[PDB]
DNA sequence: CTTGACAAAAGTGTTAAATTGTGCTATACTGGGAGCCGTCACGGATGC
DNA sequence: GCATCCGTGAGTCGAGGAAGCACAATTTAACACTTTTGTCAAG
């Protein structure tokens, strides 16, 4: 996923000009950035697709060796006859699958080749080498995927550290409408406008509508500014996580249940990168107890339902 | 994987019936010590040795190098089990 | 799921033995009381009536 | 190394003793320092109190006073010679003739009484052990609602375990109330009849709530004599016996009325007052007296469960999980338990005993057998289940071992019947059992914890303590309170700013019967002590607990108790606080008694001399062997002539530095993924640390073998073993065992012993084998003691029992028996597993050279290489926030302590991480060295990654970089840099206990089972592995029918095709065609054994003999 | 390599009079820094006899003719009164890091073979600035810097590495079918 | 191939210990003792 | 229809290993002797 995804500037971003000339030159001014979207003369691109023309992967592959540019870079490449405006990164991909099913032509119909490899992008390329080409030469290509996403982890340079849990500024705009919302609440149920039960659902529903728009914020944050944060680019391409254990991290742990089922009025408003408090971390360990007792009386349970399918259908 | 499985695979009309016959040439080919086989010298599996390439030892990797060549010939009720065994006997004492 | 699904639905109750020596309410497999059934069709006796 | 500390609350009290839970309850129970007279009604004292005395009804046996006596053997000849380390228990007894008047007294011998030892455990057989205290339901009255029917309440009487039976009180729907007992139903008007109860009684009392009095005014009993109604219950009760008074009588004396047969506790008649606001003379629910029965309970009961119906605003239902309602059994309580279970088997005997010869000529030493009450004893100190082998693998385990609450056991749940209700972390908790520290699996939430700050009360009830807050002040008075007493106030929170002593905080997050609230400062009356009290102690030594998710913090404080100690032990460079306290508590470490000069250090002992002049000596325990094989030695930490003041660390213990528990290494680390070593947990580590032997342990194997008298002749330990050259007798010495400090190996002799060989002729062809080499059959044959697969080491100590030996109780026929000793020095290796406090754990994958590791740009390689994608999932975050600790820490120079909730922060963390790279880029600056051209590439990708702001130079930026923990790393391999910083820092990381060297078994063939004939299973007895049924299903979805019909017949219990399929293989050959298993077969007799007529059939219905026609007759 | 203790059978003990145990000694002996002064020695034993109370450094083994110690002030053990310490400490050369368990060098019954260490280099570094000589600016300017035990100098060390790295390219000569 | 001494090498036959099985005690004795107790599902059978 | 009862079921490897005596009847042991067996030298 690492060199297959594009990078994208924000220095140009939208200036437009008349002639390539002009645009190079202002690339040379630090006016824009390689890869800043920008138009030429009616159509949009970047510096790098004018810059950096290319006769062929080789060419390609060789000025990233010299650090003429990124495998993340966009630019333009001539490949099995067409002059593609990708990165060498996805060119670099597709020389991978085409030498492990030593098929060129082929292995330009596998891949999807505009986009960043994914875990489903991932799984349809093994399942359709695997109709075209067999087991021998699938099992050859899980053996090339394998060597190179542990070659390009290892120099990618992925790592987690505090400030990767990066904490949208839209938090705090959100708990103090929150505040808000919830001091108005309680000032109709003083007024008598609405009962214990319905006060209880309201305040559930504002918790449960702040912990989404939370959990928007900090994805939002992370396409727009850090399209390359570890946690992120974890679950985005399918290696770990998901947004509900990204928000913990990052935006609020939200509502607890107590043992008997209901849920605390008052939500755990920190995450992990903040820290709970002794209470919130108390209130919080109900629910992970129960989840722990579940899963072992879960187990003895599937186990049996299995014995019994087994015993049903074996002859 | 096994060189050729999916060749292999293709020959029979049930994957069950490729294990049959591969576990029933290598026990053939062991049991006249190889000398039954329908490979050529150059064709031979071969295993490289501290003292220098030998004849493979494995008579299940011998019969699916064997049955990719086409020389073999599997089926149901193609000679009496008796006659088979007294004839290749006497072919390859 | 099917296959599953196909082996609970495997047995039928006798409604009417017919000319059998199956007993009304008597529990057994859907493809012996078939076969049962086309038995007795072949020479002329009433066949047994079950229920799914 | 400077030690920095962080923090703002200020603990009013200490950490209680850690071990007082197991220590105090011991003390009470035995009472053996009080003076006879000044004993009070508690421990065993109670016991004896309540089972004398014996009387016949005229001789009466009367007990005076008890004493221990000095335990016959210290402790360590008892671990030596797998002794028992007790007491001898004596009992002043005296005899007395109702007839004659006249008393004798004697002091018998009654036994012997365990000896809890200083740090709190038992020596049993020679094996530590520890009594875990249990969790049960305590005794009382509790009423909680019907299920079935809505609004209705049931009343449950409940005694001491197996101290009486259960009484349920219901309200019928026919309005009659229904008193349940032993599982038969009666009206409650019959009981109520016997204990001499009026019908105008009953309406006054129980008649001002409604109708519910008149289905308690049945007058078909009420005019009904009381012995009469005692009749009529005792019918009921037990229908078949003749009805007689003095039977039907004794009958309900002994049910609810009998002392010692019935005991509500202490704790249960305390709750019982305690609600039904009453004040019981006993602990009974009837006291019979002046020949009639005295209601106690019934009527009170009756009161609340009618007034709890009618609805009366001052009653309410029993919640059974509130730990108000829920005690704990200690080992004294657990121990007496016993005791008076065992001291009334001895009282029977008494009786039966003393009406019976020689009635006049009797003394109390012939009455009394006191085999009855020791059996009792040992029974419970080694076949009880909370009587458990003591966890003993560091300091840390064995002080979590004694502190562990278990609501499995006799008198308590089953592992399979227990239901999420006493699974699930209650509110009151909070303070008293540790949320986090429990067994995952299938005894999650039935193992816990006792809480930092817990105490069990007299009771058995916890109580955790509280700061007492008046006027919005906190006072230094700490309430130490039950969850019933707690549900009355309102308690603030620990982190409540203050200033000074009064509450700054207009708004104070508090508690109010577990629900949390904000209030104002007036409106607080109580305050917790620490956010220590709401863990355990496991849980309170992980630093940056708050930032961790507590699936993962279970596995973190899980996994400390699994570290095995170390040649170079470290503290860790974070530390909470509690580590100098677990080492002091444990009392492995050997402190100062007081102010005086160290005379003599050695190895072996240290000698000091204190301000009063006595000289002390302390020997240290040298490479002593625990329940778990690692070493236990204490090491001398002081020198000659130097001062030490009382408390002055003298030697480290196991797993402690400098009198810090040091459960690991602190190690250079690397958060990044290196070429799919890192892969699903997997750790990639460096060679450097095998060469300065980091992770490497000490542990030691025992190995026994005994020589027994025999009916062929005695086996012998010797040096001449029948046909064995002197290479494998090398090492062996006279005596016939193996020289201390020679290195064995799988396969070598470690003790010689010839067994006569049983009389049966040979074979012919060994007969003639015989004749042909002229060599005469010898008529003993070799079974000593081998080195097993996968051991050895070096032979250190080997220990030699013989038969009279002061002490030694050998078994009969054992001549004598002989230990050896084996130590290894284990360094880490590949499969070996390593683990931080924080939940994360792998087995190391791949040991790179120095040279291969990425390092420093000032040529420091890293340690550990740790991958980043198990952080997200897991969301424990204090291993990062610890890493970035550990990194400033290391440039520094300097420890850090950060107490759970109240410690570092980010803010502190970055600005000592500005301090640390001054220390590490300013030293760079005076040596003549700008920055690289590899660190200007990486800082060039940073700005694109929005790490580092645009525009500023490359010192600024690498700053940035630093302060959030990332550096610019090269590559060993390539020396090209890390495309990316990298988070590199420092981490406190375990070797666990789980060590690939000690379970890696291989098999092909061994010892079969007796019965089935199939392969034993166990490493230990060289068993194979079970192919379960699962295991068959996947043979069978993937159509290997051969492979499936292999394992078996051929390999599992074949015996004809096993045999065979070994010779075919030796001879070159293939496997024969298997036959019917031996496990059928046993199948087909033991339903015969049924009177089961099971014939297989051939395809002609005709009968085929599976039995080779060996049982055809 | 290998050290011999009087009085002692295997490294789990303790000698009477000395405050540290066998392992103890035997890890402050790693940090031995030996120097050999003739390039054909390959093996020395060196002698250590010592009676309490005293601090024994590695300056109090006996001389050895060619053979030099780099850290005198080295602190081995300390000796109580009535403890004594008399030990041959055998100090071979080689290359790598070979564990105990695999030269198991024992140059008499009771010695006890201990982890080498062979390299004498402790740390390196080196580091690339951005020179320029003419008008290319691109050019490199490269710093090795060698840390080591003091028995071989930082020089001796390189040039011994550039030697290696020299008769490791000729072996890419006489290319075979 | 035998041919006669020879000597243990073994077996047969009493005899006496050593072990094992069995019968017998005469004031009057006349119906036991230990659980006690926190789960939830289902059928399936009977009390009617 | 219906409750109430009983009966059966609830994941997998691993590691932990208190009569006493009398007397008769039967069995075991220790002799004794004769009767094979195994060698011997011859012859
Ligand atoms: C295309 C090239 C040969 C073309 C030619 O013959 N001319 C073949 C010959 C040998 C092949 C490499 C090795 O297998 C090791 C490794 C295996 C992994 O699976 C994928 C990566 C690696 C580096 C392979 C890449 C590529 O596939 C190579 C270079
Ligand atoms: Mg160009
Ligand atoms: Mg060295």
């Amino acid at each position: 996923y690492y060199i297959t995804q594009v990078r994208k500037e924000k220095k140009g971003a939208g200036l437009e000009f008349a002639t390539p000339e002009e645009a190079l030159a202002a690339h040379e001014r630090g006016e824009v950035a390689l890869n800043a979207p920008i138009k030429v003369a009616g159509r949009e691109t970047s510096v790098g697709r004018l810059k950096y023309v290319f006769a062929n992967p080789d060419e390609a592959l060789l000025a990233v060796a010299h650090g003429i540019v990124d495998l993340q870079d966009v630019v333009t490449v001539r490949y099995m006859g067409k002059r593609l405006e990708t990165s060498p990164g996805r060119i670099l991909f597709a020389r991978i699958v085409a030498e492990a099913v030593e098929d060129e032509k082929v292995a330009w119909e596998l891949i999807q080749l505009d986009v960043p490899q994914e875990k489903n992008s991932l799984k349809d390329l093994v399942y359709q080498a695997f109709l075209r080409l067999g087991m021998e030469k699938t099992a050859r290509l899980l053996d090339a995927l394998k060597y190179y996403g542990f070659t390009f982890s290892t120099t990618s340079g992925i790592t987690i550290g505090i400030d990767d849990a990066v904490i949208p500024e839209e938090k705090k705009q959100y708990l103090e409408e929150a505040d808000r919302k919830l001091l108005q609440i309680e000032q109709a149920y003083e007024m008598g406008f609405l009962t214990d039960r319905e006060r209880y659902d309201q305040i559930l529903q504002l918790w449960t509508e702040t912990t989404e728009k939370v959990t928007q914020a900090v994805f939002k944050n992370f396409e727009e500014n850090y399209p390359f944060n570890p946690l992120y680019v974890m679950a985005q391409s399918g290696a770990r996580g998901n947004p509900q254990q990204i928000r913990q991290l990052c935006g609020l742990r939200g509502l607890m249940q107590k043992p008997s089922g209901e849920t605390f009025e008052v939500p755990v408003r920190s995450s992990f990168r903040e820290g709970l408090t002794v209470l919130e971390y108390f209130i919080s360990s109900h629910g992970a107890r129960k989840g722990g007792a579940d899963t072992a009386l879960r187990t003895a349970d599937s186990g049996y339902l299995t014995r019994k399918l087994v015993d049903v259908t074996h002859e | 994987a096994e060189p050729g499985i999916d060749k292999l695979f293709g020959m029979v009309d049930s994957k069950y019936r490729l294990t049959v016959v591969v576990a029933k040439r290598a026990q053939q080919l062991l049991r006249h010590g190889f000398k039954n086989t329908v490979l050529e010298p150059e064709e031979r599996p071969k295993m490289q040795t501290l003292e220098g390439l030998f004849d493979d030892p494995n008579a299940v990797t011998w019969a699916m190098k064997e049955l990719l060549t086409g020389r073999l010939v599997f089926g149901e009720n193609l000679v009496p089990e008796d006659r088979l065994q007294k004839e290749m006997e006497r072919l390859y004492p | 799921i099917e296959i599953v699904v196909r082996q609970m639905m495997k047995y039928v109750e006798v409604t009417d033995p017919g000319d059998s020596r199956l007993l009304e309410g008597q529990v057994l497999e859907k493809w012996d009381v078939e076969a049962l059934n086309e038995r007795l069709i072949a020479e002329g006796k009433t066949p047994v009536a079950w229920k799914p | 190394m400077e030690i920095k500390r962080f923090g703002r609350i200020r603990e009013v009290i200490p950490l209680p003793p850690l071990t007082e839970i197991q220590v105090e309850s011991y003390r009470r129970a035995l009472q053996a320092d009080v003076p006879p007279e000044k004993r009070e009604n508690v421990g065993i004292q109670a016991a004896f109190r309540e089972t004398f005395p014996i009387e016949e009804e005229g001789l009466v046996l009367d007990f005076l006073e008890y004493r221990l006596g000095e335990p016959p053997f210290p402790q360590d000849e008892c671990r030596e010679k797998d002794l028992t380390y007790q007491a001898p228990l004596y009992a002043r007894l005296q005899l007395i003739h109702k007839d004659t008047g006249l008393i004798k007294e004697d002091e018998v011998f009654l036994g012997h009484i365990p000896l809890m030892t200083e740090d709190g455990s038992f020596i049993i057989n020679g094996a530590d052990r520890v009594i875990v205290s249990q969790i049960h339901r305590s005794p009382g009255v509790y009423f909680t609602p019907d299920p079935a029917r809505p609004g209705r309440y049931i009343a449950s009487i409940i005694p001491l375990p197996k101290r009486g039976p259960w009484i349920d009180l219901e309200v019928e729907p026919n309005g009659v109330v229904s008193m349940k007992v032993n599982k038969r139903k009666f009206p409650l008007v019959l009981l109520l009849r016997v204990l001499g109860y009026d019908q105008e009684t009953l309406a006054r009392e129980l008649g001002a709530y409604g109708e519910l009095v008149q289905g308690l005014m049945d007058e078909s009993v009420f005019a009904m004599r009381p012995e009469e109604a005692l009749i009529r219950l005792f019918t009921l009760l037990r229908p078949g016996d003749p009805p007689k008074r003095d039977k039907a009588v004794a009958y309900v004396y002994g049910l609810i009325a009998d002392p010692r047969r019935y005991d509500l506790g202490e704790a249960g008649r305390y709750k019982a007052e305690e609600k039904l606001g009453i004040r019981l003379s006993g602990r009974t629910l009837a006291r019979f007296e002046d020949g009639e029965f005295k209601d106690e309970v019934f009527l009170p009961t009756l009161r609340y469960l009618f007034a709890l119906t009618a609805g009366v605003p001052g009653h309410e239902v029993d919640d059974i999980d509130h730990l108000g309602n829920r005690r704990i059994r200690t080992v004294g309580e657990l121990m007496t338990d016993q005791f008076r279970v065992g001291l009334a088997r001895l009282a029977r005997g008494v009786r039966e005993r003393m009406l019976m010869g020689s009635e006049d000529s009797l003394t109390p030493a012939k009455l009394v057998n006191s085999r009855p009450l020791e059996a009792a004893i040992r029974e419970f100190f080694s076949r009880s289940q909370l009587s458990q082998f003591k966890d003993e693998t560091n300091p840390l385990s064995s002080l979590r071992h004694k502190r562990r609450i278990s609501a499995l056991g006799p008198g308590g749940l089953t592992r399979e019947r227990a239901g999420f209700d006493v699974r699930d972390v209650h509110r009151t908790h909070y303070g008293r059992i540790c949320p986090v520290e429990t067994p995952e699996g299938a005894n999650i939430g039935l193992i816990t914890s006792l809480a930092a700050y817990a105490r069990v009360d007299e009771l058995g009830f916890i109580r955790t303590p509280y700061r007492r807050v008046v006027g919005g002040v906190v006072t230094d008075e700490v309430v130490y309170m039950t969850a019933t007493e707690e549900d009355r106030y309102t308690i603030a929170q620990a982190n409540t700013p203050l200033e000074g002593n009064r509450i700054a905080a207009e708004r104070v997050v508090a508690r109010r019967k577990g629900e949390p609230v904000i209030v104002s400062p007036e409106e607080v009356e109580f305050m917790d002590v620490s956010p220590k009290q709401v863990f355990s102690v496991n849980t309170n030594l992980i630093p940056f607990l708050e930032h961790d998710d507590a699936n993962r913090a279970l596995m973190g404080s899980n996994m400390q108790t699994q570290a095995v100690p170390l040649i170079r032990a470290q503290a860790p460079v974070v530390m909470t606080g509690l580590e100098e306290r677990v080492v002091r508590d444990s009392l492995a470490a050997l402190y100062a008694e007081e102010d005086g000069e160290v005379a003599k250090v050695d190895g072996n002992r240290i000698v000091v001399r204190y301000e009063d002049g006595r000289l002390v000596e302390y020997p240290l325990r040298r490479f002593y062997r625990s329940n778990q094989g690692t070493a236990l030695d204490q090491r001398p930490r002081v020198v000659v002539g130097q001062r030490v003041r009382k408390g002055d660390l003298l030697a480290d213990g196991p797993a402690s530095e400098n009198g810090f528990l040091a459960l690991g290494q602190n190690v250079l680390v690397a958060i990044m993924p290196f070429d799919g070593y890192n892969f699903e947990d997997a750790i990639v580590i460096s060679e450097e640390l095998l060469k300065r032997d980091f992770y490497t342990s000490i542990h030691i194997e025992r190995y026994e073998i005994e020589a027994r008298d025999t009916k062929l002749g005695p086996e012998r330990i010797t040096r001449d073993i029948p046909h064995l050259s002197e290479a494998a007798l090398r090492d062996l010495d006279e005596e016939g065992v193996v020289r201390i400090g020679a290195e064995v190996k799988p396969g070598d002799i470690l003790v010689g012993r010839t067994s006569f060989k049983g009389e049966s002729e040979p074979t012919p062809e060994e007969r003639l084998l015989r004749s042909i080499f002229g060599e005469k059959a010898r008529d003993v044959k070799d079974t000593s003691l081998r080195v097993p697969p996968g051991e050895g080491g070096i032979v250190v100590r080997t220990v030699r029992l013989r038969r009279g030996d002061p002490g030694v109780e050998l078994k009969p026929g054992v001549r004598e028996v002989v230990r050896v000793y084996v130590a290894q020095k284990r360094k880490l290796q590949v499969g070996d597993k390593l683990a931080n406090r924080h939940g994360n754990k792998g087995v190391v994958a791949k040991i790179l050279p120095v040279e291969d590791m990425p390092h420093l740009p000032d040529g420091t390689p890293v340690d550990v290489i740790l991958n980043p994608l198990g952080v997200p999932s897991r969301m424990n975050l204090g291993q990062i926030l610890e890493t970035h600790l550990g990194l400033a820490g290391y440039f520094l120079g300097q420890r850090y302590i950060s107490p759970i909730f109240d410690g570092a922060k980010e803010p502190e963390i970055k600005e000592l991480l500005a301090q640390a790279f001054e220390v590490y880029f300013g030293k760079r600056k005076g040596e003549g060295f700008g920055v690289d051209k590899r660190e200007v590439e990486v800082l060039r990708r940073a700005e694109k990654l929005g790490l580092v702001t645009p525009g500023k130079t490359p010192e600024e930026q690498l700053k940035e970089l630093f302060l959030q923990g990332k550096v610019v790393l090269y590559d060993g391999r390539t020396g090209e840099p890390i495309e990316g910083p990298i988070v590199v820092g420092q981490m406190f990381i375990m070797k666990l206990y789980h060590m690939v060297e000690d379970k890696m078994h291989a098999r092909s063939t061994g010892p079969y089972s007796l019965i089935t004939q199939q392969p034993l299973g166990g490493k230990a007895q060289f068993g194979g592995q079970r192919f379960g049924e699962m295991e068959v299903w996947a043979l069978e979805a993937y159509g290997a029918a051969h492979t499936l019909q292999e394992m078996l017949t051929l390999k599992s219990d074949d015996i004809e095709g096993r045999n065979a399929a070994y010779e075919a293989i030796i001879k070159g050959e293939d496997v024969p065609e298997p036959s019917v298993p031996e496990s059928f077969r046993v199948l087909v007799k033991e339903l015969q054994a049924l009177a089961l007529d099971v014939q297989t059939l051939d395809e002609k219905d005709n009968p085929v003999d599976i039995f080779e026609g060996l049982a055809s007759k | 390599t290998s050290v011999y203790i009087e009085d002692v059978l295997h490294e789990f003990s303790t000698i009477p009079g000395v405050k540290e145990d066998v392992v103890e000694i035997i890890l402050n002996l790693k940090e031995l820094v030996v120097r050999f002064l003739n390039p054909s020695l390959q093996t020395v034993t060196l002698l250590l006899k010592a009676e309490g109370p005293k601090e024994v450094k590695a300056r109090d083994f006996l001389p050895v003719a060619d053979v030099e110690i780099m850290n005198p002030d080295l602190h081995i053990a300390t000796l109580e009164e009535g403890g004594r310490l008399n030990m041959e400490v055998r100090v071979d050369r080689g290359v790598g890091y070979v564990p105990a368990e695999k030269h198991g060098i024992k140059d008499r019954i009771n010695a006890i073979p201990v982890d080498a260490v062979f390299s004498p280099v402790r740390r390196v570094a080196f580091q690339v600035e951005d020179t320029r000589l003419g008008q290319r600016t691109d050019l490199d300017k490269l710093t090795l810097r060698i840390w080591t035990d003091g028995s071989v100098t930082p020089l001796e060390a390189l040039n011994q590495a550039v030697e290696i790295l020299r008769e490791h390219l000729t072996y890419f000569s006489n290319p075979q079918a």
